[PDB]
C-alpha cells in the first residue's frame, strides 16, 4: 500500500 | 496456516520510513540469512538477500517500512506535536496508545488526542514541561508508532499493526525457506521508504538490474458493510490477488496471465486486482533502466493504514505458494 | 504513590452498565471485604460495604460500571452492529481493538471500523457469516469493551481504560484500608449503572438513608493544547478536586468549605471544580427521601470516555487522603 | 387469535394522558374486576387490580393513556389551536379527522390542517366564531384524539389508533383471565401518564413495593421498505419481544435470559429487543425505593404514535403466553 | 557578516527556470572558477565546479533558477498575459513592478495588475497595441522577473528577490573560497530547474555519481505574527537548519546526527527542520542510481516565493561554517 | 412507547 | 463522569 | 524551496  | 511466532516478530518490530534500521532491518537479516547465499544492506538501507541460481535474474520486493509519526515540536507544557511519516489519517490517532521511541529498543508510552486535522493533533507522554519531555528522551525528530500487537480474529484471520507489508516481509521469508534449487538467480529485497514514494525499490532495482521484477504488498479488501459490490476490490479468504494494474503500474499482461494459469494448474486460490489509485514498489521496479517486465501478488487487507489491519491466513498461504511456483517455473516464461 | 497492582485489577475487570456482575463486582468484594464488617449486594447489583462506627451515617459512592457497547445485530457476512452503553463517542471506536465478551471471564477480539455516526460503525471479529459469528459465541445483547490496559505515562501519570471511576473504586478501596476507628457509621458503595443515569446510586441511597453523602468520580481535566485557560476546569497534579457544582448537583456550601478547610489544615493539595454540564452519583444521593447534604471529591482526568483516559497519582493520593480526613472529622461537622 | 371485540373496546375508548378517567379507566375496571380479588384506583388514577397468591409480589404494568391534543386557544373565526399530549408528530395531524371531546362520552368532529410545525397546525370544527365554538362545548383545555377505529389487515395483522399500549392493556386483561392459582402475589396495573414521563408507573410502583416488576408495551417494528436490516429493531409476526434495554432501563440480565429460556421451553416465538432511545414504564418501576429487578415484554408495532399503528396477532398471543408462563414460574426464579 | 557585494551580484542576476543562461550562470562561473580545478556546464545547463581532493566524492547542490513569469499572449491593446515559471502566487504580482527581459542583459519595465487567479492577471508595459509590444521586443515566451533589489533590514537581516536559493548559491561560493585541502573530491553544483521539479539536480547527480550528497536551500521561517509556535518551522537568527525530512526526502539519520554533533563541537548555531510538504534538490540526488546518502542544510527564510524574501546573516554564516566543517571531516564519516 |  |  |  502509497495512498491507502 | 502461518508461522505465527515469525509473523509476530516481523509486525511488532519498529521501522518507520527512513528508520527501518531501528528494528525491522535486523529481524529480516536474522530470519533470512540462513536461506540465502549472501545478505547485504545497501546505501539507503534496503536488505538484499541473494540466493544464487541458474536462470533469469529475479527481484522480489516487500517493503519493510511502516507508517508512523515524527515529533515536530514540544509544547511548553510537555505535549508533543507531530508530522506523518507516510499516509496517516488523523482519525486513526485519536484516543490511541503509542510507542514513542527514545532509542533503539527503548520506548515510552504516549496518548494521541484532539474530523481532526494535523494542527489539532497532539501526543501526551505524561510530561509537565518541555524540559521534562526532553529529559525523558524526546526530541524534534523522535519517531513514533502505534502500540499494536498481533492477535487472532476467528479461525483464519488476524489483526495487527503494519500488515501493510510486514505481511509481505513474512511472505518472502517463507518463500526463501521453501525455495529449493530454483532455476533462477533470486534477489529477495526488503525495501525501505515505500510509504513515502517507492524510494528503496527504485535504488535497489537499479543496482540489481533484474530481468524480471515482482512486488508483494497488501491491497484493498473493502468487503465490508455498506460497500457496493463493484467497489470491494478484493475479498478476504478468496485467494492471493494477482495485480492487473494500480495507479503506479500496469503489470505486464503476459506475466499476469502466466501467474493466473500457474494458480489454476497448482490449484492455488486467487483473485484479480485492479486499483483506481494506490501505489506499489512495482511502480518503481518496472521503470528501472531500460525497463523490467513485472508482476505483483497482493495480500487482501482490511482497514489499511491503521493499528488494526486485518488479513486472512488462506490468502497469505496462497501468496507464498504462488510466488514459490512462479520462481520455480520462471525459467520457462517467454515474454 | 498508588498501589499499581490493585489499580490494574480494578480498571481491567469488565463491567459495563447493567453487567457489572461479569467482573468488577467480584473484584470489589474481594478487595474490600477484609476491611469492613459486612458486604452485601443489593437488588440492582450495588456492592454495599458497611464499616460500623459511632457517629453520622455516611454513604461514599464510586460507580463501578464503565461505558461500552452491546451487539444489536449480526450482519449476513459476520460483522457486528452495536449500540452504546453510556455516553460513547463514535470517534473513539475507529481502528480500535475490542474484547467481545462471550461469557464471564471469556472474550474474543474484535476490530472497530467505519465524523462517524452509529449506523456507519461495525465490529469485525473474523467471522464469515452470521452463523459463524453465533458459533463463536456472539448474540444480540453481547457486551463489548475496548481492549485497554493500564500503563504508566512519565513519573506521575497513567493511561487506562475506565479511569472514569475505576479510579474512584480504587480510591474507596484505599480509604477503607486506611480508615481506623472513625466516629461514623460508614457505607462504602460501588454503585451500578451511573453511566446511564445515576441509577444504582439512587436505589442504594434510598436503602441506606444516610445523614451525609459523598461521591468520588472523575472530573474534566482539559488542561491540554488549544484550550482557553478559563475552560480547562481542572489541572492534573494540582490536587483532588472539590466539587462546587455540576449539572446534576449543587454541593452543600457548608460541606464544600469544610472540605476546603480540611485540605488546608492537613496540607492536602486541592482545586475547586465547577462544571457547566456533567452528572455524578451525588446528583441522585442528595435527592434521596427528605434530602441528604452531600459533597463530592473528583479525580482530574484527561480524555474522559475513551480507552486512553489519563490521571495523575498525586491527585489520586490527595483524594484518598482528604476523604479519609473527612470521615475522621465528620462527627464534628455542623450543618 | 385475539378477542377482537375486547381489543376494539380497549383501543377505541378515549383516554389521553391525565384524562384516562374519561373512558379507558372504566373499560379496564369492567373487563378485569371479575378475574381479580380487588380493584382500586389510586391518587393519580392508576387502576390497580390485585390477584392474591402465595409467592413473590409482582407488578405488571401496561399504560392506558394515549397521545392526543389539547386546545390552547380558540381563534376569532372559530378555528382551534392545540398543544400535544405526549410525543405527537405534526405530520400525522394533517388532513386527518378528530374526535373533539366536549364531555365524557360526547364528541364532535374536527379536521386537522396546515414539514408542518405547531404554530401552523389548527383544527376546524365547523364553527364561524370563537363564541360559536364555545357554544359547541369547546374550551381551553378540551382534549382531542384521532378518529380512529380498529380494522383488520390481512390474515394476522390489524390497524388502529392507540395500539401503543392499548394492545398491552388488552394483553394484561388476557393474562388475568388465563392466570390460575399462580404462586405469586400479582398486581396488574393499568398506569396513567406514561406518554408524558412514566408518571403513573412511578407512583403505583412506590405504593405496591413489588419484588419483581414487568412492563408490557409496544416496541419499534421498522421492518418496512428502505430500512437497513440492522435498524429494523423487531419484525412483525416473529414473536413477543424480550427487552434487553432501551434508553430508560437495562432489564435485569437474569430475568432477560430466564424469559428467553421459558420461551424456548414452551415453544413460544420470541425476539430480542434493544432500543437506542425510547422509554417504558419499567424505567420507573425498577428505580422504586431500594430497587426492583425488572423485565419487559413488548409487542412489535409499526408506525407508532399515529392513528394507523399496526401489530400482528401472533406476537400479541406470544406476549400473553409468555407473561402467563412467567407468572406461573416466577416463584422458582433465583436472582 | 556576509560579503554584501557578492550577495547582491547573485540575487540580482536574472535566471528563471530553463533560462539560467541569461545571467546567473555567468555570475556563478566567474565567482567560483578561481577556487576550483575545473568548471563545466552540462547538457541541461548545470554549472559543475570540481575541486579535486583525496576522499569521498561529494556533491553539494544549490539551485540557481528563480521563479518568474513567461508571456503567453499579447492582447490587442498591448497588455501581456502570463504563465508561472515555478510556484508563483498571484497575490504577489498585484501592483508590482517587473523587469521584462527582451534580450540577455536588456529589460523594459512592466506593471502587474488585476483573490486573483491567473486569467485575471496581466502585465502593462506601456504599449498601445500588440504590434507596439512586439516592436518593443516582447514575444510569446518572453521571460519576466520582479524588479527586486537587495536591501538591509535592521542589524542582521536582509530583503531581496530570489533568496530562495540565490542565498544558497552565495553559500557554496563562500564554502568554495574557504575550503582548503579538504580530504574529499568535491563537486559544487549550481543546479538548473529546481523550481519546476528538481530537474537539474537529477541529471547532474547522475553524471557525478557521488558517494555523499548535500543540498543547500532555504526553508520556511514562519516565525511571524499569528502563527502557532508549533507551525513556525524555523526561526531567523537561531542558526543553520539541519533538515531531518521534507516531502521529497528523509535525510540519512546518520548524516543528520553527524551534522548536529559537528555543529555542537564547533559551536555553530543550528536548529532542526521538518517540513510537512516542500521539496529540495536532495529529493533527486538521493535517488540517483543505486542510492546516495544525503543531508541538507537550509537557510531560514520568511515570505518565500516573493519579491521580498527575508533572511538573517547569522544563519547564512552558520550554514557556510557547518558545510565547510562537514567537507573537512566527511572522510571520517562512517555510515 | 416515550419518544416514538 | 454522564455526558463526557 | 518546490511548493512554497
Ligand atoms: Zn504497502
Ligand atoms: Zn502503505
Ligand atoms: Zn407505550
Ligand atoms: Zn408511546
Ligand atoms: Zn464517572
Ligand atoms: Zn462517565
Ligand atoms: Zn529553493
Ligand atoms: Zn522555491
Amino acid at each position: 500500500x502509497v495512498v491507502d | 496456516m502461518v508461522d505465527y511466532e515469525l509473523l509476530k516478530k516481523v509486525v511488532e518490530a519498529p521501522g518507520v520510513s527512513g528508520y527501518e534500521f531501528l528494528g525491522i532491518r535486523d529481524v529480516v537479516i536474522e530470519e533470512i540469512k540462513d536461506y540465502v547465499d549472501e545478505v547485504k544492506v545497501d546505501k539507503l538501507g534496503n536488505v538484499i538477500a541473494h540466493k544464487k541460481g541458474e536462470g533469469p535474474k529475479v527481484m522480489i520486493a516487500a517493503h519493510m517500512d511502516q507508517i508512523g509519526l515524527m515529533v515536530t515540536h514540544i509544547e511548553k507544557n510537555g505535549f508533543l506535536r507531530v508530522a506523518p511519516i507516510g499516509g496517516v489519517d488523523p482519525k486513526t490517532l485519536i484516543a490511541q496508545r503509542f510507542k514513542v521511541w527514545i532509542d533503539k529498543g527503548k520506548f515510552i508510552y504516549g496518548v494521541g488526542a484532539s474530523a481532526p486535522d494535523w494542527d489539532q493533533i497532539f501526543i501526551d507522554i505524561g510530561a509537565e514541561s518541555k524540559e521534562e519531555a526532553e529529559d525523558m528522551g524526546v526530541k524534534i525528530g523522535t519517531v513514533i508508532t502505534w502500540d499494536g500487537r498481533l492477535e487472532r480474529l476467528g479461525k483464519h484471520r488476524f489483526v495487527s499493526i503494519a500488515f501493510d507489508d510486514r505481511i509481505a516481509v513474512y511472505t518472502i521469508l517463507e518463500v526463501a525457506k521453501q525455495l529449493k534449487d530454483a532455476k533462477a538467480d533470486v534477489y529477495f529485497v526488503a525495501t525501505v521508504q515505500e510509504e513515502v514514494g517507492l524510494r528503496g525499490a527504485r535504488t535497489s532495482a537499479f543496482g540489481i538490474e533484474p530481468d524480471y521484477g515482482f512486488a508483494i504488498d497488501v491491497t484493498i479488501a473493502a468487503d465490508i458493510p455498506g460497500t457496493p459490490e463493484h467497489k470491494q476490490v478484493t475479498h478476504l479468504g478468496k485467494g492471493t490477488a494477482i495485480k492487473i494494474m494500480d495507479r503506479s503500474v500496469i503489470c505486464h499482461p503476459t506475466i499476469v496471465r502466466w501467474l493466473e494459469e500457474l494458480a489454476k494448474k497448482h490449484e492455488i486460490p486467487y483473485q484479480l486486482e485492479i486499483l483506481l489509485g494506490g501505489g506499489t514498489d512495482a511502480g518503481a521496479i518496472h521503470l528501472t533502466k531500460a525497463g523490467v517486465p513485472t508482476g505483483a501478488l497482493s495480500v487482501p487487507a482490511r482497514y489499511i493504514h491503521s493499528n488494526t489491519e486485518v488479513v486472512d491466513e488462506r490468502d497469505v498461504d496462497a501468496t507464498v505458494e504462488l510466488m514459490t511456483k512462479a520462481l520455480e517455473n520462471i525459467h520457462e516464461l517467454k515474454i
